[PDB]
């Protein structure tokens, strides 16, 4: 019952893989996504941002 | 004078690349907010066909005796709508709309005369009580001679009327602008829809730096002398003396 967690757990290189750090940027990707596609940010606050967190 | 609407949206992608209105984040493609475009851009060329001529029209009014006001509006003009209550007057000319007489320049009789305009107590005065509207007295009346009047006047284009269905093609639609004048309405545009919108201290101030800009090429299309201009030469030699 020991499945060992890996590097390819935590995150695989491909941008649309599964890992958690790759779904916690997806989703925060998709609202800022979202707010710019509303009249609320520019297109460099959403770089800004991420490159922030 | 025309420009194919589609030019314009391809140019002004490259300066609302940053916002909402062309692009969406992934795969940046124009929207369908076309319509709000088009109407910025109808008020943009209105703008500048106010800061220089690049225009004039003509009428022609056939005069009624015993009349006062003769409003040129477009239910009395010739192949217009004719309201029953209004007879058509106005004749012969470049049709009217909502926007064309932005002012009142000059009036010339059938006899080649030319008629004075908002001078008073000059001999034959005519009055613009309404700033489209001709206030003629009665000694007009009185010493005419003339039994039709010519007038021109400053002129800004009829916009095209987009429609839900036009949706479709929205590219054969034409802006009636020179180039140059097109390199200004650009930054006209992006300062008036880049303006409410940032909350960052460079992102602040692009809707500011655009207005700059375009005042300054406002200003370099005055200096370069790219709209009419005329000027007055009078005899002066003709009135019989000055020789």
């Amino acid at each position: 019952a020991v499945e060992p967690i890996t590097i390819a757990d935590l995150t695989e290189v491909k941008l649309d893989g599964k890992g958690a750090l790759d779904q916690l940027l997806q989703v925060t990707r998709l609202h800022l996504a979202k707010e710019h596609d509303a009249g609320r940010l520019k297109g460099q606050e959403y770089a800004a941002v991420l490159t922030g967190g | 004078t025309i420009q194919l609407k589609q030019v314009i949206d391809l140019l002004a992608e490259g300066e609302l690349s940053n916002i909402k209105y062309v692009n969406i984040d992934t795969g940046a493609l124009v929207l369908e907010r076309v319509p709000s475009l088009i109407r910025a851009i109808n008020l943009g060329v209105l703008d500048l066909h106010k800061r220089f001529l690049l225009k004039e029209g003509m009428l022609k009014i056939q005069l009624e005796e015993g009349r006062r006001l003769y409003p040129l509006r477009p239910a009395y003009q010739v192949g217009q709508k004719p309201k029953p209550g209004v007879p058509q007057f106005i004749t012969e000319g470049n049709k009217l709309g909502r926007q064309s007489i932005l002012k009142i320049e000059k009036i010339i009789g059938d006899n080649g005369v030319e008629y004075y305009l908002n001078d008073t107590w000059q001999p034959l005065n005519i009055t613009t009580p309404e700033f489209d509207v001709l206030e003629i007295s009665d000694e007009f009346y009185c010493h005419s001679s003339s039994k039709t009047l010519e007038v021109r006047y400053r002129r800004a284009p009829t916009p095209m009327k987009i429609c839900v269905d036009n949706l479709d093609s929205w590219g054969c639609i034409d802006i009636d602008l020179p180039y140059t004048h097109l390199q200004a309405l650009l930054y006209f545009v992006a300062s008036r829809c880049q303006t409410p919108i940032g909350f960052m201290e460079n992102t602040a101030q692009e809707g500011f730096n655009f207005s700059q800009k375009y005042e300054a090429e406002c200003a370099n299309l005055d200096a370069q002398n790219l709209r009419i201009d005329p000027v007055g030469n009078q005899d002066r030699f003709t009135r019989g003396g000055w020789v």
